RNA sequence: CGAGUGGCUUGCUACCUCGAUGUCGGUUCCCUCCAUCCUGCCCGUGCAGAAGCGGGCAAGGGUGAGGUUGUUCGCCUAUUAAAGGAGGUCGUGAGCUGGGUUUAGACCGUCGUGAGACAGGUCGGCUGCUAUCUACUGGGUGUGUAGGUGUCUGACAAGAACGACCGUAUAGUACGAGAGGAACUACGGUUGGUGGCCACUGGUGUACCGGUUGUUCGAGAGAGCACGUGCCGGGUAGCCACGCCACACGGGGUAAGAGCUGAACGCAUCUAAGCUCGAAACCCACUUGGAAAAGAGACACCGCCGAGGUCCCGCGUACAAGACGCGGUCGAUAGACUCGGGGUGUGCGCGUCGAGGUAACGAGACGUUAAGCCCACGAGCACUAACAGACCAA
RNA sequence: GGUCUUAAGGUAGCGUAGUACCUUGCCGCAUCAGUAGCGGCUUGCAUGAAUGGAUUAACCAGAGCUUCACUGUCCCAACGUUGGGCCCGGUGAACUGUACAUUCCAGUGCGGAGUCUGGAGACACCCAGGGGGAAGCGAAGACCCUAUGGA
RNA sequence: GCGAAAGCCAAGGCCUGUCGGGAGCAACCAACGUUAGGGAAUUCGGCAAGUUAGUCCCGUACCUUCGGAAGAAGGGAUGCC
RNA sequence: GUGGAAGUCUGUUAGAGUUGGUGUCCUACAAUACCCUCUCGUGAUCUAUGUGUAGGGGUGAAAGGCCCAUCGAGUCCGGCA
């Protein structure tokens, strides 16, 4: 699995999946990039990220 | 009853406040008591995911309101353990309206649902829209 | 009214004083059912990772599904049984008659014990079948050690030195089995006792925690609400009624917590290997780097990282062997963010 | 109607304390009783089944959360297997609380000529002490057993270490006209309790990194202060619970009870002798402590001019002193350095762009730059420091 | 009852009251559930007109209640910060003390014993702790009665 | 900055609100920070703590002695260049 | 629009007061203290100094409050052994 937020691999056994009112799913490999969703930020903006990288 | 196939910390209490995911009409329920649970002293008896809770009506149609029905619990904010080790979370508390049957009270369920609530309540299950 | 409530912490494993060994020392053994074999084994605690297997489980409606299980490593190098000691039946219980010692030592056995440098061991033997000619003879166990100067991740040269029983066939057959192993120079592993999937107990000197109060070593409430504003945050209401008047030591109260001894039941073994498969990126934190036998075992163990953990074929299993169970992934992922 | 038991209520008495034994209720924390509410095992039934009613043994465990009231009590709600009662100075103020009773202020009603009163109501109205002894929880130093190392034994001691519920198969089956509707056994899970653990999730994290407000160091750079982080965002290790792991069965002897054989009493009889079974209770099993068990223990080796130990030095798997554990050049114990593994989130400077502005100037953007800064972890590595050396000892 | 005591015999109002014994009065609102609170009723144990009655905008560290918001008050506790606590140098009191004193379970006794009686347990000394007991320390009981006491 | 307010800093004064040394510095206590999900279930009682907050614009109910109620409530904005 | 009234409002301006915490203290720093919270703050306001009223007498927006840690009758000595 992809984190839908940063990119990297999901290590096995490991990560949180916070399902949206809406219904839609998303996987997060860590609470680092739980948090900097939370904060209204695009992962492509932060340049750490796979996905901006 | 039946293994839910997760595991589950309770993030509701007697007393809390949550959504009611269906069309019957109530808006809000507040918890009352949990079916089969027993707690310890002080403690607030707990009830999240899969559980089968007593409720009554704090919004909605004046008819549905002041009601104390049965309902189950579909979705919660803390976090719950699949087999798997991924936790799952939703982006709040609720449960729908339920009867002796266990037959959901209405006739569609809002939002979406845990699919460990499947393994316990099949009609509720199959008046889903979306199953996560 | 006054509701009921069950009292704070167990009364069963007091009382809660500082453990008089590190080493752990099992109180009983499995019972005398297979062929002769040695009934017990040591290892290092290394550290904690995970596990995908597959639903090895029957009765699961999951049987034959992947599934994250937590697992401890342990490091568990070869052992040396390095004598047979022989226990009489007497109207006291049992006394150690005798033992067979035998000439091969490793390097560093002489930094515990005073090795043998004249030792008669037919006599020994002699004494011992005699005995058991007669029908005195008690169970057969044999003295054994470690060897931490394999375990680099451990600081420790000086052997843990430890005694394990023998249970096996005939007393006869056995007594042979036992003096086989000791005579070749004791060097055994944890292979030839145990087997991936069987249920083991461990015990272990738990992780110190000095001294503490009855909140956390006996689980009493904090005060609540305006009470804890008072003065008073962490201590109990009374130490008893009026009458008797006299504390009773059944009364939570501070005290050492941790390091002590605990025999946790039914821990599975996931798997019995050797190498580095196991290892954690970065190296296991306050540890290190494991590359050599190694065992998985299923959940936690007692005892800090490089504290030495006593294995031993469960006493009371719940569930029947499962071998072999199917690990189709190890995390290796770093124990350190 | 008659005979009793208890000592929870109330009343009686006036034995004890007026050079004071701190009140009610609550709370917290410990032990107990049985007249048993649930759970186990049973008997009867106006016992078809299911659900009950009544009774026996039985105190192992459980007996919970809330709305009114200071309340105890009690009323009420939803859960529950059940939400039992009682004793411990109406257990518990050198533990807490201080809502009520019952100080000094005040109001109302009633009574009184009045001061003022009330077995009426009401608002406000204080909680002292550094533990000598004893007691217990934990930690040491000595002596006794009578040189040391290591490993054991087990007299005894503690435990609830486990209690309980729901679901599935059994089975829409036995039973029953039907409605309805079991069980043995085998499984899965939950709850309460218990012990341990931190890979996972979560909290903390005034280590650390970034952003940014005010002010001061002229600006820049880089910094101090703003309570012991200015605030905001992220957060490693560790510690933790909201996270995770583990916590039987089965034997033995019994109670109530079901029976066998069996006599007194040729019959009959579960009992008088004998015997087979049979409770969550008892014993064992299992976990924990335990050579100071005065019968003060056992075994193996080493040693009595030397075994071993203390002090010392580097450190923690340990720790309030003390104790404990490990390493000490025949070395990786701690530090430096370098890697690895991690935390932040892209440094200074310079270049280009930049709304504009004659210009000066210019917030900010891109590049250089997964940069810069930082780490309580691991590895490599004898470079530094574990040196020197003292002592006790049959 | 359809007057009598003793002059009159409660009018406007308000009313289960900060006044209502019965009392958690009855009905309603509100809550899952409300001896509370508010409204209505009200025969008021024992309301009522400057002993002022009713009512009332504004004001209030005044008494009671409800809602939104908020949150470690609680479920259920954790981690951290600073000052202590702990060890070391120096300084250096007080309270309290009939004696003895390692106690525990029972009993007894002026009926609430570390000391009496019977048993049980108990090797000595020391450190830290939270305060069960010494009917712990502190104060010749404020309550109550008594005194041919006081004010 | 509204300010004799806060915070920071001069001049001027002080390190005498006058005992120190050591242990990652345990239990426990005083002040205090942060706590997931729930959100008064706590309690005599929301006690304690928390929330809100400065300024501008919009907008503002019952009631009223017409003064008031009122900053009712509620909504929006806020820096730098 | 001007004007700028008020036992008017906000306000740790100075200054006055003292509600809750029933916190800290309770052989105290203190024979009435410390901290946070809180009330007033152009007026029946707060305050220095001077000055008057004296014990069954004062003084008292009245609590039997106050009259030098002394008040339902101050303090000292005497009556008094
Ligand atoms: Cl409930
Ligand atoms: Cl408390
Ligand atoms: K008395
Ligand atoms: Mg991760
Ligand atoms: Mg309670
Ligand atoms: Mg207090
Ligand atoms: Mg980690
Ligand atoms: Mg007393
Ligand atoms: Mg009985
Ligand atoms: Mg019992
Ligand atoms: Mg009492
Ligand atoms: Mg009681
Ligand atoms: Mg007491
Ligand atoms: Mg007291
Ligand atoms: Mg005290
Ligand atoms: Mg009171
Ligand atoms: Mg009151
Ligand atoms: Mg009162
Ligand atoms: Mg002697
Ligand atoms: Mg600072
Ligand atoms: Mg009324
Ligand atoms: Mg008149
Ligand atoms: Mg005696
Ligand atoms: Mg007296
Ligand atoms: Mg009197
Ligand atoms: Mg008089
Ligand atoms: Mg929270
Ligand atoms: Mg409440
Ligand atoms: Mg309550
Ligand atoms: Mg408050
Ligand atoms: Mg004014
Ligand atoms: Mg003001
Ligand atoms: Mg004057
Ligand atoms: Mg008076
Ligand atoms: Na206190
Ligand atoms: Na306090
Ligand atoms: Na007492
Ligand atoms: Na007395
Ligand atoms: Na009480
Ligand atoms: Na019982
Ligand atoms: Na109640
Ligand atoms: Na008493
Ligand atoms: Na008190
Ligand atoms: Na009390
Ligand atoms: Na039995
Ligand atoms: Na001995
Ligand atoms: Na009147
Ligand atoms: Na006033
Ligand atoms: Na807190
Ligand atoms: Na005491
Ligand atoms: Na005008
Ligand atoms: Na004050
Ligand atoms: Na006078
Ligand atoms: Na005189």
């Amino acid at each position: 699995r992809e984190c839908d937020y940063c990119g990297t691999d999901i290590e096995p056994g490991t990560g949180t999946m916070f399902v949206h009112k809406d219904g839609a799913t998303t996987h997060f490999c860590s609470s680092k990039c739980e948090n900097n969703a939370d904060l209204g930020r695009e992962a492509r903006n932060l340049e750490w990220t796979d996905t901006a990288r | 009853m039946e293994a839910l196939g997760a595991d589950v910390t309770q993030g509701l209490e007697k007393g809390s406040l949550i959504t009611c995911a269906d069309n019957t009409g109530a808006r809000e329920l507040k918890v009352i008591s949990v079916h089969g649970y027993s707690g310890t002293k002080n403690r607030h008896p707990k009830a999240g995911l899969g559980d089968k809770i007593t409720v009554s009506v704090t919004k909605g149609t004046p008819e549905m309101r002041r009601q104390v029905l049965e309902a189950v619990v579909v979705r919660q904010r803390k976090p719950i353990r699949r087999p798997d080790g991924t936790r799952v979370k939703f982006e709040d508390n609720a449960a729908v309206i339920v009867d002796e049957n266990e037959d959901p009270r209405g006739t569609e369920l809002k939002g979406p649902i845990a699919r460990e609530v499947a393994q316990r309540f099949g009609s509720v299950a199959s008046a889903a829209t979306m199953i996560v | 009214p006054q509701p009921s409530r069950p009292r704070k912490g167990s009364l069963g494993f007091g009382p809660r004083k500082r453990s008089t060994s590190e080493t752990p020392r099992f109180n009983s053994w499995p019972s005398d059912d297979g062929q002769p074999g040695v009934q017990g084994f040591a290892g290092y605690k290394a550290g904690m990772t995970h596990v995908v297997l597959v639903n090895d489980e029957p009765n699961s409606p999951r049987e034959g599904m992947e599934e994250t299980v937590p697992v401890t490593v342990i490091e568990t190098p070869p052992m040396r049984a390095v004598a047979l000691r022989a226990y009489e039946d007497t109207p006291y219980g049992q006394r150690p008659l005798t033992e067979v010692w035998t000439d091969e030592f490793h390097s560093e056995l002489d930094r515990t014990l005073d090795v043998p440098e004249d030792h008669d061991p037919d006599a020994a033997e002699e004494q011992i079948r005699d005995a058991h000619e007669a029908g005195d003879l008690g169970d057969l166990r044999l003295i054994t050690h470690t060897v931490p100067d394999a375990v680099p991740s451990v600081p420790k040269k000086k052997p843990d030195v430890m005694e394990t029983r023998v249970g096996g066939g005939s007393v006869s057959d056995r007594l042979d089995h036992a003096l086989d192993i000791v005579e070749d120079g004791g060097e055994h592993a944890m292979n030839d006792i145990f087997r991936a999937g069987e249920y083991a107990d461990v015990a272990g000197v738990t992780k110190g925690k000095g001294t503490q109060g009855p909140v956390k070593r006996w689980g009493v409430q904090k005060r609540k609400g305006k009470h804890a504003r008072q003065g008073w945050r962490r201590r109990i209401g009374n130490l008893g009624p009026w009458n008797p008047s006299r504390v009773r030591s059944t009364v939570p109260q501070q005290g050492q917590t941790g390091y002590h001894q605990r025999t946790e039941l039914n821990k599975r073994l996931i798997d019995i290997g050797e190498g580095d498969e196991p290892t954690v990126d970065g190296g296991f934190v306050n540890y290190g780097e494991v590359d050599g036998p190694y065992t998985l075992v299923k959940g936690s163990v007692p005892g800090p990282d490089k504290r030495l953990v006593r294995f031993r074929p469960a006493v009371r299993p719940n569930d029947q062997p499962r071998l072999d169970p199917e690990v189709r992934y190890v995390s290796n992922e770093s124990n350190q963010g």
